[PDB]
């Protein structure tokens, strides 16, 4: 997840 | 970039930027439209405008470098966009600080359906 929107 | 962003706001609020910030409200990800449901869905409304300022760059891939000055939030000298792209992100990060206090579960996994689409920049 935390690479993104 | 979603790179630096999501980073930014776990360095303020704490909270992951996925799944916290990406679909929240009716502006907090896959913003289009509606009325902003509060403070925190408003932060993101004049973010996803703040994008809307920069047509010819782009937010989601392009990589800038920032520093913290005890805390402080430094944008550091790039391209234009990059300069640009970065204090529309700071802003956000900011603004989801200043209104963690009422920061609402409620709003998780917002419903579609629920945005009466009106706001204007």
């Amino acid at each position: 997840a935390l690479a993104s929107k | 970039s979603l790179l630096e962003f999501g980073k930014m706001i776990l360095e303020e609020t704490g909270k992951l930027a996925i799944p916290s910030y990406s679909s929240y409200g009716c502006y907090c990800g896959g913003c289009g439209s509606g009325t902003p449901k509060d403070a925190t869905d408003r932060c993101c409304f004049v973010h996803c405008c703040c994008y809307g300022n920069l047509p010819d760059c782009n937010p989601k891939s392009d990589r800038y470098k920032y520093k913290r000055v005890n805390g402080a939030i430094v944008c550091e000298k790039g391209t234009s966009c990059e300069n640009r792209i970065c204090e529309c992100d700071k802003a956000a990060a900011i603004c989801f600080r200043q209104n963690l206090n009422t920061y609402s579960k409620k709003y998780m996994l917002y419903p579609d359906f629920l945005c009466k689409g009106e706001l204007k920049c």
